[PDB]
């Protein structure tokens, strides 16, 4: 055994566990600064640049190539909203709500936000769009559990705003993703599935009522869906459960 | 020796003097400490026992 | 009331998926399996296909004998008796060889002779299925991260097994091979040195331990919250930043004061569980080599009263 | 004299549900006990962990 | 300070207790009714710990250690420097636990996420408050709690471990420890994998999550998924938080004797208990 | 070479800056380790 | 001093006197408590 | 004048006396129950 | 000290009440639980002692 | 200047309101002060 | 010396003078914990055995 | 930029320093005070 | 040395004060924690024993 | 007859899986042969030569 | 030379205002260093 | 009805396997210990 | 069709590891005789 | 067994000599730590005795 | 032909010079053996 | 040995620079640390033995 | 032996180079704590006994 | 052949430095293990 | 060879430079280990 | 499905035959 | 053809066997 101290009660096991505390420090400081590539450097309400950036400088850029030209997305880098945000702030001193100034479920602020995301479908590893409804995917079946087709389609006030056509399945996932839902003027709406209960006789949403399905954004082709277009869907729904239960 | 200045073309600046900081506080913490963990160079009790204060 | 997004409502099965071929040899790859319906409840439903090469055969191989010597030693305990086999499946152990040998390999096989072929497998399964880790990463282009957080529980385990016991000078310091057996050489060795609660990389092991199941019911609560708007599809919240990322980042700034980002979150997950075994394989190698009691060592250095 | 009402029922709002939150530990704690009686426990007591 | 995207989030709503009284934010906290609740025990806990340690007569971080009170106490109030602080931290660390789980929610209904993070931090409270208040009122005394020091909770720890022999014996404490070692692996697994997919071999295009699930398949056999991965991580990080709880709540209180002679039921089976060799034969 | 972008002007004035600082933190440190010396010797 | 009414200009009366009835009674919780541990108080004794 | 809730002048000035006015009888109750613990049983 | 006013031009008064509410409560808490920690200004038990209730 | 939109007028009505209260919890507490000091001086 | 005001051009008023806020009242706290940590300094105990209060 | 981080000009910088300076005036003195009663009562030199 | 002002060119002023005003504070409560480890520089301790208060 | 194992096994597979097999083997008997006393050459020829 | 970007004469303006707080820094710390080592020397 | 490829490597995995079983069992029997009955 | 080989590469694949068997083969009858001859086994 | 080059268009030569590699230094560290194992084969502790250094 | 996507002539030079290494290997551990059996045979 | 130079087309000098740094520190370091343990060449005990400090 | 060249015609130089500076640095260290471990070879106290420093 | 980018020519160039590396340093530890050797042989 | 992009000019100067610190800091570890050799020798 | 039947009479016949011998080895 | 090479094995595995167990019968019988 080794037991022996090269100064006060120094011996290898100080050593170590102080070695460990500068590693620990530096690990810290690298796992920080990787995790501001988003949303950095910080702002005011007003969008200048906040006179506080913290202790943690910005990390040095990284570029992604992305998986079917797509282009590169290097972080950290420019950002910005480019959607215009209906927001007004409550008071002049910062810390406080800002209101909406109209329809927050429209506008897409609060928990209605969505964010200006690329308008191109995802696509899989074979370059084929990610999500499809379940009618045009070949070989597609719902394999288990209450399939939800042909089932009115309940909101949140109790009444019906409409019936599920189709599902929406993430192919190489192999998951329900969306449900087409068809409302009374005819048009189809997308919901998506983790918003939606499916029970025994019918499909509950509890986010949105029934005067609000004619609200969700809709998708500019029958069979293709974008990620701007999930992400106005997924956010308009989700707003419902602040803005939608009076 | 003279063309030493060509280090400063390869490495970050701020980096190179962020860790040096660092690196020269700790070191200086370390000798300090050893220091006072001996006896004989601990200078709280050399003086202690030279004034007879305890 | 709501969904919770815990199990799934609607179970699709569409064709099976082959995976990608980036530079697979796709003769080594099998065919696909069932589908399961019961692992659909919760994850994906398809089993298969596994790649078996080179270095699958090797630990396949290598492992089964592994196995099969302990199982052999078992039913040698049970007199070849199935029913004493089963009573006492928890209560047989394959021990290393006695102190009195040491380091040497002339020991009777009944006496350790045989915990030494069963590790020797064992050694050759683990470290042919890292490279089987770091060869399936790379015939897909990914990166080596798997294998590099599979060696930081490789070095826990060549401690216990492997490095300790030729810094202790014997193989009767390494762990034996039995399911109660191992619980009494973990519950030993902290009685002979000195309550290794004390161990300060024992302590930081569990602080990492600990962190583990906090980072993972944090991680794991905030994407099935945030999963309403996709964020269970990670890859494209780090390409294309959603408001999936952008609520989970706000929540935990909104609590913690700050926040991780979709690719750093990992960054912290697997750094949170390599340092379980990096740190855990420091202490134990500090354990009888550096410190016999640390207690007595906790007592020097603080974290106990004098 | 309406208004007094109104002063009176949100403090008695406030009030009120903070009783229920006590009292609802109280009939959680007075649980264990009731439990804690019932089993062998005080016929199997076990010493202090604490140095104390 | 907010973040580029942060600005369209801090809308007012959401709250439970009060609306507008407390709703605001100081920097990046989030304050709330339960905002100010937190900061109110937190303060005070600290506070609490630090006279405790002057009571005590240290001021080295790793020997104060706030001691629940004796067990001649039972049940009711001790001394403050004898055992009474270490209640009045406990109903603080309680009260600040129970209100920053609290405030998660109302941070949860102003960003219209799910509730699952609260809910998973109420499962490490439940396992908080069995080791200080259900156990301790179980067994009669606040004395059967860990006190409140970095190395004398470990003391405790021990101390509990060993009245009941080798600790490991205990059946939910080897089932919570499985999924403790599981949840470790998982998380390393999936922080693994997610990182390789993003950072490529090198100059390669970005990995697509088909990748995620071809390098498990090939590996194991078996890819879980996206989604399933997260649900495995919290199911396996509750479930181990569950079982402890559950190994210590019938410790000391249903089962009284050293954990091995538990095991001894399956041995003593009368198809195999009386037959030579072995073991216990 | 340049994976900083600094021009050669710039290399060797921030340099220049730089021994000045080691030249004075190092002429600190050898006075105090004559100080220390005289002192209490270590040799 | 006679001004202290514009506390209500600053403050929302309906949230403050719920916020309050949370403060007074578990105010009046805790010094029962304390009261109720002193021997020399305890009146359930 | 800074109205951050709505409430003006003469409707603050309003409740405020009604909250003072049930302040000072809750204070007065609190006072008589002090004064009849402390008869029973004083403190000081 | 004459224009101490101005303070108020830098923080909203809603968020000074709060935080300054949440202090001077922690702060009379917090010196009541020390002397009653204290068993020469614990009043409760100096009563006790004077009045022989023991 | 200018953080919280009070001008120098609101500033100074609400700073004389604010030092009011602080003034009445002062004196309040120099009472209690001299009541417990002459009840058990702790100098 | 009279440039000192010029930090309030780096330095946002609000953060400073709540960092000052909280550092001033840890420390006024910690200092007053020290004075009763030790036995010579704790005023509560002086004054307990100057009157004879034990 | 050194012309300034948190948008306040040179004189509003002139002011804010000159009342937090009287504030740290007044702060000093009052602990001036209260170290010189200490140090007559029980003084630690 | 005439051009240590450059170092402003290189390093963020108001993280290198932030830096600064924490080092400087925590190297402070360091040295001032040593002498009080050591019984012979305890200012505390060394007046009560010079005062006779044990 | 027996080359046809060649046209329904893939020779990359066989000739891995023959080659981990006799080096396992190789390996275990080597070993047993070390850990009986009549076979440890290494024992056999210290007492042999008169040896540590 | 710049990663901040203040202009040369920032750079002077902000460093001469950091040294004088510098000096003043350092002028106190040698007074109480001056009257601890009369008080109690260490050497 | 069987894989030509499946059924000879589980096959031969059981006959090498069963070879040891029966080699290791005379191995522990002293009266079949050839390492030590020639000894 | 199990590999794509053909009798003429299944035949030449067959000739050299039978060749490598037996040197194999023959070295191992080699060492199994030095062995009996320095200690015999039955 | 002279057509053995045939072997190396059926196992991909990079990976050959890695696994080449590591078995080789494995198997001379392994043959190295088994006779450092036995003492009469420890070369060490045998030259020790013979040169009479302990 | 190839399952690695090799001639039969890059095969050739492969095996020929791996060859000459695995002589030269084996040529020194068999000097190596030599040298420990002259000094101490396990025979 | 003239043709060295070349080592630094196929290494990075900056990766090649930190690991040297890091490499040559932890080194030095580790051996100070060996003397110290060593009472042979501990020099500061040697300077103690030598000068009557103990 | 003159065809050994191809060698990098198969292998990054970065990775066999790298593979190397760590195999042999890790064995050179090994083998530096083997014979500091056994007395025998201890160069260290070899030289204490020498000078007959103890 | 050509796995990783190199020509006959690079790696001809490349494996001369190579070796003139390697017999350098087995130059040095020849004389380091005589050295040793005459100190403290182990054989 | 295009690894790290230097041009067989940047190389040799950065080489230059590396060994011309490469023997500076042997340089003083030579007079290092011969001044403690003087002091007391480790053979 | 006459190959899942070979590998369920297979496993349930090779493996109580090992048991009977077993059972026969342990007395 | 399986079958017919398949079988060509056995008896080379069965007849090397019986000269195997035909061995340690002379060598220490078991019955
Ligand atoms: C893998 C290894 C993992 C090891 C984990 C150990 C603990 C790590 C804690 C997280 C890292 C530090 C905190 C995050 C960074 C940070 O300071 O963020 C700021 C707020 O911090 C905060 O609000 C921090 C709150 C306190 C966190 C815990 C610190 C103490 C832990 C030890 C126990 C102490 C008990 C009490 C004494 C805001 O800045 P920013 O990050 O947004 O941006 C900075 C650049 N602009
Ligand atoms: C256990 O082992 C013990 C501790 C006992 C013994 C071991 C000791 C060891 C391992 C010691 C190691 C010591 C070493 C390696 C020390 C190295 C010290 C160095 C390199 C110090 C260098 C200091 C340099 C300084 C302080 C430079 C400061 C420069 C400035 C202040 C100027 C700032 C530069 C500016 C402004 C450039 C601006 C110019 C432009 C154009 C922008
Ligand atoms: C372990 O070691 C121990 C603890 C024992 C000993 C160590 C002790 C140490 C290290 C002590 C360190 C002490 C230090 C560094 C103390 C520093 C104290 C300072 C800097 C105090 C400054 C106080 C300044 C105050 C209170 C200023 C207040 C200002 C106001 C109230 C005015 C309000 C400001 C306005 C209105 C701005 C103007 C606004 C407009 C719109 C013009
Ligand atoms: C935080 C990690 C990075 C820090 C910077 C690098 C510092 C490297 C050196 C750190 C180790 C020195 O730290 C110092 O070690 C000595 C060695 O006995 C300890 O020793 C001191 O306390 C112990 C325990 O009471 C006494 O037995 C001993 O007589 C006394 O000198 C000190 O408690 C510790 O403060
Ligand atoms: C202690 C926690 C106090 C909770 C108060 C809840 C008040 C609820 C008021 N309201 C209108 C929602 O019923
Ligand atoms: C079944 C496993 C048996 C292992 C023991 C074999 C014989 C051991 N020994 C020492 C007699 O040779
Ligand atoms: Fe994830």
């Amino acid at each position: 055994m080794v037991g022996v101290t090269a100064f006060g009660n120094f011996d290898l096991a100080s050593l170590a566990i102080y070695s460990f505390w500068i590693f620990l420090a530096g690990l810290i400081y690298y796992l920080q600064t990787e995790n501001m590539r988003e949303g950095y450097p910080l702002e005011n309400e007003d969008g200048t640049p906040a006179a506080n950036q913290g202790p943690f400088p910005l990390p040095k850029p990284k570029t992604f190539i992305l998986p079917h030209g797509r282009g590169t997305l290097t972080v950290p880098g420019p950002e910005s909203e480019d959607r215009p945000i209906a927001l007004a702030r409550t008071a002049v001193s910062e810390g406080f709500p800002h209101a909406p100034t109209g329809d927050p479920m429209k506008d897409g602020v609060g928990p209605a936000s969505w964010v200006a995301r690329r308008d191109l479908p995802e696509l899989d590893g074979h370059g084929h769009n990610k999500i499809k409804p379940m009618k045009a995917a070949a070989g597609f079946y719902v394999s288990a559990g209450k399939n939800p087709i042909g089932l009115p389609v309940r909101g949140c006030d109790l009444e019906i705003a409409g019936k599920v056509v189709d599902i929406w399945v993430d192919i190489p996932e192999q998951m329900a993703r969306f449900l087409e839902v068809e409302l009374k003027d005819g048009s189809t709406r997308l919901l998506p599935m983790q918003m939606v209960k499916v029970q025994s006789n019918r499909v509950h949403v509890n986010a949105l009522s029934s005067d609000l399905f004619a609200g969700i954004p809709t998708i500019k082709s029958p069979t293709e869906v974008t990620l701007l277009e999930e992400d106005k869907i997924c956010g308009y729904v989700a707003g419902g459960l602040m803005y939608a239960a009076p | 020796m003279s063309k030493f200045y060509k280090i400063w073309m390869i490495f970050d600046p701020r980096r190179v003097f962020v860790a040096q900081g660092v690196f020269l506080f700790l070191l200086a913490v370390m000798i300090h400490l050893i220091l006072l963990s001996t006896p004989s160079y601990n200078w709280l009790e050399i003086s202690a026992a030279k004034y007879n204060r305890v | 009331a709501e969904y919770q997004n815990i199990f799934t409502q609607v179970q699709v099965r569409g064709p099976a998926d082959l995976g990608m071929t980036e530079d697979v040899n796709l003769a080594n790859r099998s065919g696909v399996g069932p589908f399961s319906t019961l692992l659909g409840w919760f994850g994906n439903a398809q089993l298969g296909p596994i790649y078996l090469g080179s270095l699958g055969v090797l630990s396949l191989f290598s492992g089964l004998m592994w196995f099969f010597t302990i199982g052999i030693w078992f039913w040698y305990q049970a007199g070849w008796n199935p029913a004493v086999f089963l009573r006492d499946l928890f209560f047989f152990s394959l021990e290393p060889p006695a102190p009195e040998y040491g380091l040497s390999f002339a020991a009777p096989l009944k006496e350790g002779g045989l915990w030494l072929i069963a590790s020797f497998f064992m050694f050759v399964a683990v470290w042919s299925w890292w490279g089987r880790t770091y060869l399936r990463a790379q015939a897909l282009g990914m990166g080596k991260h798997t294998a590099w957080a599979f060696l930081s529980a490789i070095w826990l385990w060549m401690v216990l097994g492997f490095i300790r016991p030729i810094l202790m000078g014997s193989w009767s310091e390494a762990v034996p091979y039995g399911i109660f057996s191992h619980l009494d050489w973990t519950n030993n060795f902290s009685l002979v040195h000195g309550n290794l609660f004390y161990n300060p990389f024992h302590g930081l092991s569990i602080a990492f331990l600990y962190g583990s199941a906090l980072l993972f019911a944090m991680h794991g609560a905030t994407i099935l919250a945030v999963s309403r708007f996709g964020g269970e599809r990670e890859l494209e919240q780090i390409a294309d930043r959603g408001t999936a990322a952008e609520r989970a980042a706000l929540f935990w700034r909104w609590t913690m004061g700050f926040n991780a980002t979709m690719e750093g979150i990992h960054r912290w997950a697997i750094w949170m569980a390599v340092l379980v075994t990096l740190t855990g394989g420091i202490g134990i190698l500090l354990s009888g080599t550096v410190v016999d009691n640390w207690y007595v060592w906790g007592q020097n250095h603080g974290m106990a009263p004098l | 004299t309406n208004l007094r009402l109104w002063v009176a029922f949100q403090m008695m709002k406030g009030a009120g549900w903070a009783g229920g939150v006590f009292f609802g530990t109280l009939l959680l704690i007075g649980f264990f006990r009731v439990v804690g009686r019932m089993l062998p426990i005080d016929e199997n007591p076990a010493p202090a962990p604490n140095i104390t | 300070a907010l973040l580029s995207f942060e600005r369209k989030y801090r809308v007012p709503g959401g709250t439970l207790v009060g609306g507008n009284l407390f709703d605001f934010w100081v920097g990046p906290f989030y304050v709330g009714f339960f905002g100010v609740a937190t900061f109110f025990f937190a303060a005070l806990g600290i506070i609490l710990i630090a006279w405790s340690a002057v009571l005590q007569g240290t001021w080295n971080p790793q020997l104060i250690s706030v001691y629940p009170p004796a067990l001649e106490y039972g049940l009711g109030g001790a001394p403050l420097a004898k055992g009474g602080l270490w209640q009045i931290i406990t109903i603080c660390a309680t009260g600040a636990f129970v209100s920053w789980a609290l405030r998660e929610v109302e941070i949860c209904r102003k960003l219209g996420i799910g509730y699952h993070i609260p809910f998973a931090f109420a499962f490490a409270i439940l396992a908080y408050l069995t080791l200080v208040l259900f156990r301790p009122v179980m067994m009669g005394a606040w004395g059967y709690a860990f006190p409140y020091g970095i190395w004398t909770h470990l003391d405790w720890v021990s101390n509990t471990g060993y009245t009941y022999g080798n600790f490991h014996y205990n059946p939910a404490h080897m089932i919570a420890i499985t999924f403790f070692f599981t949840n470790a692996l998982a998380l390393a697994l999936h922080g693994a994998l997610v990182l390789s997919a993003a950072n490529p071999e090198k100059g390669k295009e970005m990995r697509t999550p088909d990748h995620e699930d071809t390098f498990f398949r090939d590996l194991v056999g078996y890819s879980i998924g996206t989604l399933g991965i997260h649900r495995l991580g919290l199911l396996l990080s509750l479930s181990a938080v569950f079982f402890s709880a559950l190994c210590m709540i019938i410790t000391g209180t249903i089962w009284f004797d050293q954990w091995v002679d538990w095991w001894q039921w399956w041995v003593k089976l009368p198809w195999w208990a009386n037959i030579p060799g072995g073991i216990n034969g | 070479l340049g994976y900083t972008g600094l021009t050669d002007e710039q290399a060797q004035e921030l340099h220049s800056v730089y021994m000045s600082g080691l030249w004075l933190f190092s002429a600190v440190a050898i006075v105090a380790h004559l100080a220390v010396y005289i002192w209490r010797p270590w040799f």
